[PDB]
């Protein structure tokens, strides 16, 4: 079990560890979050009292360093960093808890929602879609968009998401025009899995990211992106047994943990209508149709 | 963008464009069979290309044969039309291929689009008007040289004669759609009123009569007439 401490709480938060989260009042004696799971990544995450716009927060994990936040009076936000000094860090760290300023990482033992959230997702592959190699953890907010978006401004920023496009060259090959538009078996399979991703864990991690950055931040090209890597697989006549199997369970645990009153910004009805109901893969996603249904019938 | 009354003039300007009706690519007749089945027999159809400018037609015949152990022809129809435009384009040297290519059904966008891909600055756009271009295979010589095909087939024509000698695009293109319009509501009164006097001939290089400028005006009113009539009998007024 892994600590992150924080150094004070000037200013009034709710703060998110995965997903739970905790109203913290300005200058009331907070200091970390502890018992965190090791063995998964995990995100810290703000909502300030005075700006319920701009949700922010920090993706790690604890195997790869000694993490704190502190708030930053200059810049206005609870930034994350690294104390490269062990001994001083275990000592901040015992000594908070002696003093009892910490919440306990709340988990129940017969919850597997967060494994389930983050299966595939890895640590590396997040430092790639977004890229500040000098910094063990990773910063996402509301209001960073993605290279795709920037392409129809500053790139430092940037959610480097792998960019799908139905209608591309990369998309569709030559003379396979309407083969590979109506069944996009060939852009899934040859250029996106072997190609790109290499396999599906990879693949399923970066749409699992996408849709956690949707759901924490209100990130509208993550969830663009999710609903692409969704539909993308659906659109495919010809797809692994073993990848059908793990979508269902991978959508389903996000479908469960979306909050009820998001379902209408955060749910392309288009991308789950043609998923559930009219595409290749209609009959894989047992499950998830079952949760859909039951819970957002609405939407469709 | 998508057009519509507003940016009608657009037309006639001096940006290639062309028109894309698909239509008539795949034409069936309905029969029943030995057993009181329903079956369908394909006859030959066409691809309606038109640079609305300068009149020239791209008359794209599409044998039956295209159609040959082919399952979900209509949806097929629409992509033999895709790779038949863009081959045309293709087909053309640089200084003529369209910078625009206006398709008269929505269907036509996402097969064109995808067919389009290797020509990004040529734009692929819909259109709100409803134009009569189905009716098409009501002049007689382009339903002949359809149906006369043996084999896939390229045709062109120039669909507004010699009118542009002596009117402008803009006349000539509102001249076209009124006589299709005519021929699409009401196709036997419309052919009676171009073809009553025997003494206005069609050239043998033309579409349609001989008409003086003020025997057009004649026929203008008797077409607009025509359309009229037939609206009040389709509901009542």
């Amino acid at each position: 079990m892994n600590t992150v401490p924080f150094t004070s709480a000037p200013i009034e938060v709710t703060i998110g560890i995965d997903q739970y989260s905790f109203n913290v009042k300005e200058n009331q004696p907070f200091h970390g979050i502890k018992d965190i799971p090791i063995g998964h990544v995990h995100v810290i995450h703000f909502q300030h009292a005075d700006n319920s716009s701009m949700r922010y927060g920090y993706w790690f994990d604890c195997r790869m360093g000694n993490f704190y936040i502190q708030y930053d009076p200059k810049d206005g936000l609870y930034k994350m960093m690294e104390e490269r000094d062990g001994a001083k860090f275990e000592n901040i760290v015992h000594n908070f808890k002696e003093r009892q300023m910490m919440v306990s990482y709340p988990k129940i033992d017969e919850d597997d929602t967060w494994y389930n959230l983050t299966e595939f997702v890895q640590m590396d592959k997040i430092r790639k879609i977004v890229r500040k190699d000098e910094n063990q953890f990773s910063y996402v907010d509301s209001s960073m968009t993605t290279v795709q978006e920037n392409e129809l401004s500053d790139p430092a920023h940037s959610l480097n998401y792998t960019v799908i496009n139905f209608k591309s060259r990369e998309a569709i090959r030559p003379g396979h025009e309407m083969e590979d538009f109506l069944d996009k078996s060939y852009y899934l399979n040859t250029v996106m899995l072997q190609g790109i991703f290499k396999n599906s864990s990879n693949y399923f991690g970066e749409l699992q990211f996408a849709f956690l950055n949707a759901m924490f931040f209100g990130n509208y090209g993550s969830s663009l992106q999710w609903h692409a890597m969704i539909e993308l697989i659906c659109s495919s006549a010809t797809v692994p047994k073993h990848m059908l199997d793990k979508l269902d369970e991978i959508l389903y645990y996000q479908i469960k943990t979306l909050p009820e009153q998001y379902s209408d910004i955060l749910l392309n009805e288009r991308v789950w209508n043609i998923c559930l109901y009219s595409s290749f893969q209609k009959n894989s996603l047992h499950n998830t149709e079952k949760i859909m249904e039951n819970k957002y019938p609405e939407l469709l | 963008g998508a057009m519509n009354s507003s940016n009608y003039a657009e037309l006639f300007n001096n940006d290639i464009k062309l028109f894309v009706d698909d239509t008539n690519v795949y034409r069936v007749t309905v029969h029943k069979t030995f057993e009181g089945n329903v079956a369908t027999k394909a006859i030959n159809g066409c691809i309606f290309t038109l640079n609305p400018k300068t009149g020239h037609l791209f008359l794209k015949i599409i044998h039956t044969s295209v159609w040959a152990g082919q399952k979900r022809l209509s949806q097929l129809a629409k992509w033999k039309t895709a790779e038949e435009v863009s081959a045309l384009v293709r087909s053309l040297p640089k200084e003529e291929q369209p910078k625009q290519i206006i398709v008269t059904r929505k269907a036509m966008l996402d097969p064109l689009e995808v067919h389009m891909l290797d020509f990004p600055n040529i734009a692929i756009r819909p259109t709100e008007l409803r134009l009569p271009f189905s009716a098409a295979m009501s002049i007689d010589k382009l339903s002949d040289v359809v149906m006369k095909a043996t084999e896939p087939q390229m045709v062109l024509f120039n669909i507004y004669d010699d009118w542009l000698d002596r009117i402008s695009s803009y006349t000539a293109f509102s001249r076209l759609t009124l006589l299709l319009r005519a021929l699409k509501t009401n196709e036997e009164s419309a052919k009676m009123i171009l073809l009553s006097d025997p003494t206005i001939t069609i050239k043998s290089y033309h579409l349609w009569p001989s008409f003086t400028d003020e025997q057009w005006i004649t026929i203008e009113s008797q077409m607009r007439d025509l359309i009229l009539t037939e609206y009040g009998r389709k509901y009542n007024v």
